[PDB]
């Protein structure tokens, strides 16, 4: 086959290769950075609220420490979305590092955002459903932080084996290929500077499968605490909205990243928008009812409404 | 009326008590004598060694 | 050492029965029933039953309730009140008809006796975290008496009119003012009558609230 | 009407008082100065009997110094083999409000009582093999605070109705009744010779009774609060008391007065239980501060501390041979010390 | 420019190239067929039970008609697992339509299996609780069949778009590529015969995202009814185990299929085993609690 000969024939012309340059519309970079900074200011406002009000009963009935942990996680996600616009020159060694860093910050941030919510929901379920007059439910913030730490550990062990066993080799591949059908024959040639790892789909499937198991358990918990309390403390709607948005954004962003590497502005805009929308929506669903109910709770604590469940055993048709 | 029993109780006590009121020095002396007579048979006073201690063998 | 193994096996059997009847015992609601005599304690225990120390049992919505009446103890309350420290709630019965009634054993409203007993029980060192279910009995009899005998006979500082729904509310807040641990315990007031209106249901709701709040306090959420 | 008896009473107690120092030439403090001290007493927790769930209110050692009965407010009596920590029995009580428990010197019977106002005798050695309530001694109008066996037939109980009773278990009748206290008798203590016993009441008074005929011999005062515990000195001539004012006091029968006071300024919790050692040189006492303090009976200084419970220490016990000391507490654990 | 001429010369040097073939060990095929056949026989049995006992009280509390629909979905999944073993062409181009039909019946069967369970759970959540003085018997099997038909219409639309817009073409590709890292040049040669389509990931993502949304709502419903009643009517545990197994199997089989195309025996075995495990576990969890009380009360 003359392929081996043309192999070495093109090797002489392969001495050089195309470099890289920034081509992200500044306006886009600007609008995105503004939105992300506003979201970070909202995060700072919510943490300030939380802290200041950590003694308010309702804030006290809403697990302020886990809200803090979720806020750190959201800050991590925002910083990763900031990093997705750093497609500039840097150097090959850093570009690999930049991509790996932003992906691992996004994964860690997702874990730190969703772990505390699941812990709060599980604790609320245990508190409101197990009603034993002498065996109390004793779950402290240390135990829920430990569960979140277990989630985080698992995530970093997966990221560590990803980076240490199969890193993101940014490589220059020049290739020509001819494809033939049963009756047709054609030829094509292409160049592609993609920063992907060998067996990338392995890592995507693994990471997003553990995340999917977590989301399935989160939906189960949200169903379990259906009408356990009021929205300030119930938080089941937050979990449902979050898991649906996460699934939609993950699918859309994956597809766009894989099939639109030639559209850098579109990929960057969609990625930043998806991250921002999911994180901000989750944070707002966490914190808005607290702000709403905070003012109506200083006068005098009689308006206690959270206590309200749903248990009956009627016969079935 | 019913309190009538307390005078008889107290007078019985009087005679019962002052029939013998040995000096508190004598009571102290016999107390120390009893304490020091049965010393070295009290396992708490002096720790018993593990060879004949039923709670560690 | 074979009989020793048999003894160890018997001991392990005994620990097993202990675990079963302990976890079974943890599921029952313990209620200490207090209050002055002839104030409705007999009537109250009557509807809860029909659904030394006298102990009553009754079930309602699965929950199993044990109610201990200690009204027959003429001894010093301080010496045994450290028992019942673990009861889930205290049931206190007060007869609203006692407002214009002095007390055998005078110038003492049977009403101020209820107050003093409630003050001692509510602010006791052993019950700092135990909620109280306050039952005010004899609604109809009291509301009949209030139409010709003013509440001023009992409360010289009272200013409202001689109508029950205002006087009964006034007595309700007066008994709740005696609570000096508002930040750690709660008082569930309820008006009843000779007829069982909602008594068992009210107790069930109060106890369920107490259990939920105890769970919340243990986790640090309330 | 009452003025003449009232003044005769007052002159009676002045004569009491000046008779008291008429024999109180000295006190126990100086006569024991020459005695060398016992040093620092070290005790180690040998075993930790677990299985009780509620607070533990009473215990009692068997006369074999090996078996041990414990009463807890979970409704369970448990007999322990202290050497091996195996539960020999686990007896279900009719009323879970038990506040005392006793062990027959023969070892065949176990008694318990409490807010039910009933002392219930249980037969440990039944042919059937289980344990059944042999008798239910009724007649007290207040809660039963302490019970002790004289034999398999006679048991003496103290109740909150200010009365102590001597019972005949077979006929279940009150053979004798102790009147004179104005306070719920909180504890009893049988003399080794089992002809006299002392009772501690809530009126800060301890009386000495004669079980044969039933009249109070002597009255001992000196406490500012209720007497919670009492125990005879091993020779049967003195007894120690435990009060709510954080003081333990020693009274002699013949001298009929105070002898020595065991108190400390940095101790403000009341005593729950007292017991002497075999030789009577150590006076142990349980406290509400979650610790047990061993007091030199002759020096009145703490010689050891048994800090092994996280709740109130409610009962103590010294084996007849003096090998061990068990401490029950509200944390539902017993601990044998040595 | 320099490669242009080389590519033109290479294209002329095709000489019709050549083609390979793949086969599956008869042994493996044997065990897989025996497992799939006994699973199918179990399904038929369960259907026979259902119908025959359509009058028993348990069979009425378990919604027999929706269990029938679930069983037909199970047979569809099992037949697709049968089809994963066939490797030879019937009309030559039949390989493309064989694979497309295989995946289409897999998706249809998955929807048909998971639909009725969610319908039952939703109806139970409605009547059980959500009870004001009003009665909510309005939910009969016709509306639940309507929802199942809605799911089937949705996935049929997705499959129809996939099969008319970008179908599965089997192409033979020969290629030569140059790899230049930052400081080295490497050479490789590649021959590849795979059956797939361009934008395949798009279809995988879309179909599995719709499935995943359905599974998320199913987990929500299972949580909403986690305490209502017992397994024969509850089906919360069935939903949870089914969705977890479905996710794990989907991920594992997708990755194995993509990165182990050179191990036909392993791919076939893992795919059949995963399909069989998921279908059998779900069906047993649905039905054996029924059988227990059927034989108990009779
Ligand atoms: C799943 C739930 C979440 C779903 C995702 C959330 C939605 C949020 C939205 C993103 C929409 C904007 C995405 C990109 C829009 C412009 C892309 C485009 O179409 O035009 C580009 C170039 O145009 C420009 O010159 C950019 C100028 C700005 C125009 C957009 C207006 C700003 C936008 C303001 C909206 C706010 C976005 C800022 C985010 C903050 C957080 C929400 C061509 O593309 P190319 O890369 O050069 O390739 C071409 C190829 O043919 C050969 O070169
Ligand atoms: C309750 C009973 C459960 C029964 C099933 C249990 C497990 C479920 C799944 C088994 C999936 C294994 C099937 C193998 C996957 C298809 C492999 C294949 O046939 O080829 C494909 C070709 O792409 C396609 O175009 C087909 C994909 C579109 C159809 C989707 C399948 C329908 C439905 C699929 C499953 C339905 C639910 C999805 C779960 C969701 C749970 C979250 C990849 O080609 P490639 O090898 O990657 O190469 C390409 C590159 O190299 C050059 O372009
Ligand atoms: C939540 C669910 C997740 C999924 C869990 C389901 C997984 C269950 C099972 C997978 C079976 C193991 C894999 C099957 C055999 C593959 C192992 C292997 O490696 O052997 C193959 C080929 O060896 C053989 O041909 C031996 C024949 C059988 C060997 C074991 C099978 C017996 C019994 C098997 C068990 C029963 C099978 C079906 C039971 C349920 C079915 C409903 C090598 O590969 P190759 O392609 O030929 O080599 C090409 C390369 O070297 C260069 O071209
Ligand atoms: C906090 C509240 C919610 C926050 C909202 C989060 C939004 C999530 C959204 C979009 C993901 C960002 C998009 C970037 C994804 C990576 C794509 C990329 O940039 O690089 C890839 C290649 O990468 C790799 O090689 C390894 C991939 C690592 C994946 C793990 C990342 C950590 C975890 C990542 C998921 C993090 C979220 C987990 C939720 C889950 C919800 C289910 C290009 O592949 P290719 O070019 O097609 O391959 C060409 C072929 O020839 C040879 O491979
Ligand atoms: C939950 C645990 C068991 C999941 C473990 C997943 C492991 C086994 C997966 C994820 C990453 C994969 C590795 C990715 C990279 C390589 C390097 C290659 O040259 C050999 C295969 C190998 C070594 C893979 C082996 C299998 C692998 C290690
Ligand atoms: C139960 C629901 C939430 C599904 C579980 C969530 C996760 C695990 C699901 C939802 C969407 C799925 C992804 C959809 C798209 C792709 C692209 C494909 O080329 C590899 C598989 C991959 C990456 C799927 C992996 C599994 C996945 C990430
Ligand atoms: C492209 C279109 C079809 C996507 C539509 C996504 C919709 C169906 C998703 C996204 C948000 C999700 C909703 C989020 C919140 C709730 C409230 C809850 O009490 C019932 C489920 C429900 C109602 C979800 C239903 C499904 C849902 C509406
Ligand atoms: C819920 C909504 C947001 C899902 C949207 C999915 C869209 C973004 C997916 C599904 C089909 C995909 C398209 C399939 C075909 C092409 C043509 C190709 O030459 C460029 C990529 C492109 C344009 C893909 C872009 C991404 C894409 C459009
Ligand atoms: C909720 C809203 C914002 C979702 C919008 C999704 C849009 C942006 C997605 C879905 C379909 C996609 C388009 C599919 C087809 C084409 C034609 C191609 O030649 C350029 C890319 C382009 C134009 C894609 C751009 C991005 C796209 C339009
Ligand atoms: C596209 C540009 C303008 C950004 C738009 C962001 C919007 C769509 C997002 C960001 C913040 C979100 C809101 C946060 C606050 C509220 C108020 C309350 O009812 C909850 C939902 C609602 C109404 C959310 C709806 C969606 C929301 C408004
Ligand atoms: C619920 C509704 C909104 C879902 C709609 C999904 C649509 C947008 C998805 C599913 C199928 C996808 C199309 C598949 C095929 C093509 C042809 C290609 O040359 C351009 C992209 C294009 C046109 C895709 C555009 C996006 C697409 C149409
Ligand atoms: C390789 C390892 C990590 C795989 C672990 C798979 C585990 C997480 C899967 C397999 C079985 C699943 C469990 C099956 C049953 C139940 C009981 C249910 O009431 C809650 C969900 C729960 C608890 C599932 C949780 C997730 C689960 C435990
Ligand atoms: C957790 C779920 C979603 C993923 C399941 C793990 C699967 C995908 C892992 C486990 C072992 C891995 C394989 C380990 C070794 C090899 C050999 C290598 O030459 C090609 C990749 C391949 C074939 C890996 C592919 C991915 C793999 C099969
Ligand atoms: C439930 C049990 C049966 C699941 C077993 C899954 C096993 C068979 C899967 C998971 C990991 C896979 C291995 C991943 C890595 C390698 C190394 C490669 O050089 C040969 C294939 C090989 C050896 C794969 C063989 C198949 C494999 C071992
Ligand atoms: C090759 C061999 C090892 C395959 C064995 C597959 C076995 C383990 C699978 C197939 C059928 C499955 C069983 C189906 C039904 C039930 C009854 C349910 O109440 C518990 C799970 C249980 C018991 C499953 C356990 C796992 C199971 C037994």
């Amino acid at each position: 086959r003359p392929l081996h000969d043309l192999c070495k024939t093109t090797i002489t012309s392969s001495h050089h290769s195309s470099k890289t340059i920034s081509s992200l519309s500044p306006v886009l970079l600007g609008i995105v950075w503004t939105f992300l900074s506003c979201g970070l200011l909202l995060i700072l406002f919510f943490l300030a609220f939380t802290i200041h009000c950590r003694k308010n009963r309702i804030v006290k009935m809403s697990s302020p420490n886990l809200n803090i942990v979720t806020l750190l996680g959201s800050c991590l996600t925002y910083s990763s979305a900031y990093l997705f616009g750093i497609q500039d020159v840097l150097v090959g060694s850093s570009m690999e590092t930049l991509i790996q860093t932003r992906l691992s910050m996004l994964c860690i941030g997702t874990s730190l955002v969703f772990g505390p919510i699941l812990g709060k929901s599980w604790r609320l379920y245990k508190v409101f459903t197990q009603r034993v007059p002498d065996k109390r439910v004793i779950i402290k913030d240390l135990q829920l932080l430990g569960l979140v730490a277990a989630l985080l550990m698992a995530d970093v062990i997966l990221l560590m084996t990803w980076v240490l066993t199969d890193p993101i080799q940014c490589l220059q591949i020049l290739s020509v290929s001819m494809t033939v059908t049963g009756k047709d024959v054609s030829c094509t040639s292409t160049s592609t500077h993609f920063c992907a790892s060998r067996y990338s789909d392995v890592w995507i499937a693994l990471i997003w499968g553990c995340k999917g198991l977590l989301l399935l358990y989160g939906a189960y918990l949200a169903g379990l605490t259906g009408h356990v309390s009021s929205p300030p403390v119930n938080q089941s709607l937050t979990i449902m909205v979050g898991v649906n948005l996460l699934v939609l954004a993950a699918g859309l962003l994956f597809v766009v990243t894989r099939y639109l590497h030639s559209w850098p502005n579109l990929v960057f805009g969609l990625t930043s928008g998806g991250i921002f929308v999911c994180t901000t929506t989750i944070n707002c669903f966490i914190f808005i009812p607290q702000l709403k109910q905070w003012k109506a709770f200083e006068e005098e604590n009689q308006t206690i409404r959270r206590m309200a469940k749903y248990f009956s055993t009627p016969n079935k048709s | 009326a019913s309190i009538a029993q307390a005078r008889k109780l107290v007078e019985q006590l009087k005679m019962e008590a002052n029939i013998d009121r040995i000096k508190v020095s004598k009571a102290a002396a016999d107390l120390m004598a009893y304490c020091e007579a049965h010393a070295k048979e009290d396992p708490l006073l002096t720790p018993v060694p593990a060879s004949e201690n039923p709670f560690r063998e | 050492s074979a009989e020793d193994k048999a003894a160890v096996e018997r001991s392990k059997m005994i620990d097993r029965n202990l675990r079963e009847d302990g976890e079974k015992a943890a599921k029952e609601v313990k209620l200490l029933l207090l209050g002055a005599g002839e104030s409705g304690k007999n009537t109250i225990v009557k509807q809860m039953k029909i659904i030394g120390i006298v102990e009553t049992h009754f079930t309602f919505k699965d929950l199993y309730f044990k109610m201990f009446d200690v009204g027959a103890q003429r001894s010093e309350r301080k010496k045994w009140i450290h028992c019942f420290e673990g009861v889930t709630a205290i049931i206190f019965c007060v007869a609203l008809s006692d407002y214009d009634l002095v007390l055998a054993e005078e110038e003492m409203n049977r009403m101020h006796a209820s107050m003093k007993l409630f003050d001692s029980i509510c602010n006791n060192k052993w019950f700092t975290e135990t909620s109280i279910i306050l039952f005010l009995n004899k609604k109809d009899l009291f509301e009949e008496k209030i139409k010709r005998s003013p509440l001023t006979i009992c409360y010289p500082e009272y200013t409202g009119s001689n109508t029950y729904e205002e006087a009964a509310a006034y007595i309700q807040c007066q008994f709740e003012d005696l609570n000096r641990r508002k930040d750690t315990k709660e008082i569930y007031t309820h008006f009843t009558c000779s007829t069982d209106t909602k008594n068992v249901q009210f107790v069930f709701d109060a106890v369920t609230d107490v259990i939920i709040k105890n769970n919340l306090k243990e986790c640090g959420l309330y | 009407e009452l003025d003449q008896l009232r003044q005769e009473a007052e002159q009676l107690k002045n004569q009491i008082r000046d008779a008291r120092k008429a024999c109180a030439d000295a006190t126990l403090s100086q006569i024991t100065n020459n005695i060398d001290p016992v040093g620092r007493i070290q005790m180690r927790t040998r075993r930790t009997l677990r299985g009780h769930l509620a607070k533990i209110y009473a215990m009692h050692w068997g006369t074999d110094s090996r078996l041990l009965v414990s009463a807890s407010q979970d409704g369970k009596l448990i007999i322990w083999d202290s050497y091996t920590t195996n539960k020999v029995h686990a007896i279900p009580l009719r009323s879970s409000w038990v506040m005392t428990c006793a062990y027959a010197p023969s070892g065949n019977y176990v008694a318990c009582g409490g807010l039910d106002n009933i002392c219930s005798i249980y037969n440990l050695k039944t042919r059937e093999g289980n344990v059944r309530v042999s008798r239910e001694l009724a007649g007290h109008t207040g809660y039963l605070s302490c019970c002790r066996f004289l034999d398999d037939n006679q048991i003496v109980t103290s109740s909150g109705d200010t009365t102590c009773a001597l019972w005949d278990i077979e006929t279940g009748q009150q053979t004798t009744t102790f009147t004179g206290h104005t306070g719920d008798v909180m504890s009893l203590s049988l003399a080794p010779d089992t002809r006299l016993f002392v009772s501690g009441a809530c009126d800060a008074s301890a009386k000495l009774w004669d079980v044969r005929e039933g009249m109070c011999r002597q009255t001992f005062t000196g406490h500012e609060s209720d007497i919670n515990a009492i125990c005879f000195f091993p020779n049967g001539n003195a007894f120690a008391t435990g009060s709510d004012d954080a003081t333990c006091r020693l009274f002699d029968l013949r001298a009929d007065q105070e002898l020595m006071t065991y108190s400390h300024d940095n101790i403000i919790c009341g005593i729950t239980s007292v017991s002497f050692s075999k030789s009577g040189r150590l006076l142990l006492a349980g406290y509400d501060d979650f610790n047990c303090n061993v007091w030199d009976a002759l020096k009145a200084d703490r010689a050891g501390v048994l800090a092994g419970h996280d709740n109130r220490v409610s009962c103590l016990g010294v084996t007849d041979d003096g090998m061990a000391v068990a401490t029950g507490s509200w944390d539902s654990f017993l601990k044998i010390w040595n």
